[PDB]
């Protein structure tokens, strides 16, 4: 009659995972009184805090450094810490709070560390001119051998007290082979409005280009020209593609009137 | 018109069974 | 209870392109909220055909009896059932009058889709629900409408609960995958006179236009207005 530990961990799990931007603490609310099993959840499901926070692009202020890094993937030391290069430290994370601490020196030195500063030092910039309050994080790493450029970019606006949140998240991975440099890119939003009912708009858009590789300086220039390019393009078919859906999709799964473009005569219906 | 406020109507009588999703 | 509150606050949050696979976790997840839960919560429609009249209806807990769903063409269960629940006779004659009736609404509002009415007898008056499905490969979308109406009889006093599940979805080459899902949910009342001028089923069919109209409406400000600022507030 009892549900398994093992399922309803797996089940929190999705939950988890599946919390809206900035609604974290009140999806894990209901959780731990549904499970009422505060260590299994705790314990068990630790991985889902951590997969949600990567997912999300979680960013962090760390005391004593300026502006936040982020929490992904490609920044995951293992045991709980977190890569800042640009910081060039590691620090501890915690999924729960979301609070960073024991910031360390991380030796970063590389062959590849000038273009990754470059890249960083050029995106830190375009986030500043085109977010109200985005960040960025650009890690360099050898992927298969091949030279990687991983830029990231996050920017949320939580409004709990108006019943609405929403984040646009960005990644750009460039497999520098040189004279060229292969751009593969996701571009993600999610926005949760619940004043009412309950509504959500998730959309993404995936992005290949090619590039040609100069100095460090000047290929960091174009790729976030590229970056910039096709970040203002998304947004905009988005707004446009607003005003399209309603005219087509929406109006055919219910018009506002009848074709008499008057509410309905129900004697007339109830006669026939 | 206004946000959820008052009971729905009990369904019918004299009916079987549980409550159940339909796949 | 807290654990049934905690359901429905998760089920605010979770996303609304997945109703039933959430609430089939929640109900994994604990058991005895089952029947609480179903009964507050609305799932997508799901459509049957009734072989025998040949006609598509809309499947709801208020026309199952055991693990049949009664058609309100033919008025049998499928599978058949010996004795299932079934409205009085006096009601069957309104539930008749109320699918055709809203077969005509449908075809005028939704130009197209699905509609069945199912009608219950209450001890000082009825209830009923309405049901309307409307669907649109890269552009897709779902309306469902769920009514339920309260009819006490003195003139009669209407009292209505709505829920309508919208959901839209495009591929393009500009904007990619762009998704938009949500459930909505509206009550209202109303006291009316019951003749020949204004019978019961014009009384509902007016309590239930008026409020399809005013959820679209809120739905395309939600949908197209206000999720559409929040994107270019992100940017």
């Amino acid at each position: 009659d009892r549900v398994s530990d093992e399922e309803k961990v797996r089940i929190a799990a999705k939950f988890i995972t599946h919390a809206p931007p900035g609604e974290f603490n009140e999806v894990f609310n209901d959780v731990r009184l549904l499970l009422n099993n505060d260590n299994l959840l705790r314990e068990g499901a630790a991985h889902a805090f951590a997969q949600y926070n990567m997912d999300q692009f979680t960013p962090v202020k760390i005391e004593g450094y300026d502006d936040q890094v982020l929490i992904t993937e490609h920044g995951d030391l293992g045991n709980g810490r977190f890569l800042d290069p640009r910081n060039k430290i590691s620090f501890k994370f915690d999924h729960l709070r979301k609070e960073a601490s024991d910031p360390q020196p991380e030796d970063t030195e590389s062959a590849l560390k000038q273009w990754r500063d470059a890249c960083d030092s050029a995106l830190r910039a375009y986030v500043k001119d085109h977010y109200p309050n985005g960040f960025c994080t650009v890690y360099g790493k050898s992927i298969d051998g091949q030279q990687t450029i991983i830029a990231c970019i996050e920017s949320h606006q939580f409004q709990p007290k108006n019943f609405w949140n929403g984040r646009w998240r960005s990644e750009w991975k460039f497999t520098i082979t040189p004279p060229t440099a292969q751009v593969a890119a996701v571009l993600k939003i999610q926005v949760h409005y619940y004043e009412d009912g309950n509504v959500q708009l998730v959309s993404h858009k995936d992005i290949q280009d090619s590039v040609q590789v100069s100095s460090d300086v000047q290929t960091a220039k174009e790729f976030i020209k590229i970056i910039e390019n096709a970040e203002n393009e998304y947004q905009t078919a988005i707004s446009e593609n607003y005003q399209t859906m309603s005219d087509t999709t929406f109006k055919a799964l219910r018009r506002q009137l009848p074709v008499t473009r008057t509410k309905i005569d129900w004697n007339k219906i109830l006669s026939y | 018109a206004h946000k959820q406020s008052f009971a729905k109507p009990k369904g019918p009588a004299g009916k079987r069974g549980i409550r159940r999703l339909i796949r | 209870d807290q654990q049934l509150d905690c359901a429905l606050d998760l089920m605010r949050r979770l996303p609304p392109q997945q109703i039933e696979k959430n609430l089939s976790d929640l109900i994994d997840l604990v058991p005895s909220l089952c029947e609480d839960l179903l009964s507050s919560v609305d799932q997508p429609l799901k459509i049957a055909r009734d072989k025998v009249v040949g006609k598509d209806y809309l499947l709801c807990d208020y026309n199952r009896d055991g693990d049949s769903y009664r058609s309100p063409w033919s008025n049998k269960y499928d599978p058949p059932l010996e004795d299932g629940a079934m409205p009085s006779a006096r009601l069957r004659k309104l539930e008749v009058e109320a699918n055709n009736a809203f077969d005509q609404y449908r075809d005028l509002y939704f130009e197209g889709g699905v509609s069945s009415v199912y009608l219950w007898d209450l001890d000082h008056g009825f209830a009923g629900v309405i049901l309307i499905k409307k669907a649109g490969k890269k552009i897709k979308g779902c309306w469902d409408s769920i009514h339920v109406v309260e009819v006490q009889e003195k003139t009669a006093h209407y009292k209505l609960t709505s829920t309508v599940m919208l959901w839209l979805q495009t591929n393009k080459t500009g904007s990619g995958t762009m998704n938009l899902g949500g459930s909505l949910t509206r009550q209202m009342e109303k006291d009316e006179t019951v003749s020949d001028s204004s019978p019961h089923i014009a009384n509902i069919g007016r309590l239930v236009e008026d409020m399809e109209n005013k959820i679209r409406s809120t739905l395309n400000e939600i949908y197209f207005g206000k999720t559409k600022d929040i994107v270019n507030g992100l940017r």
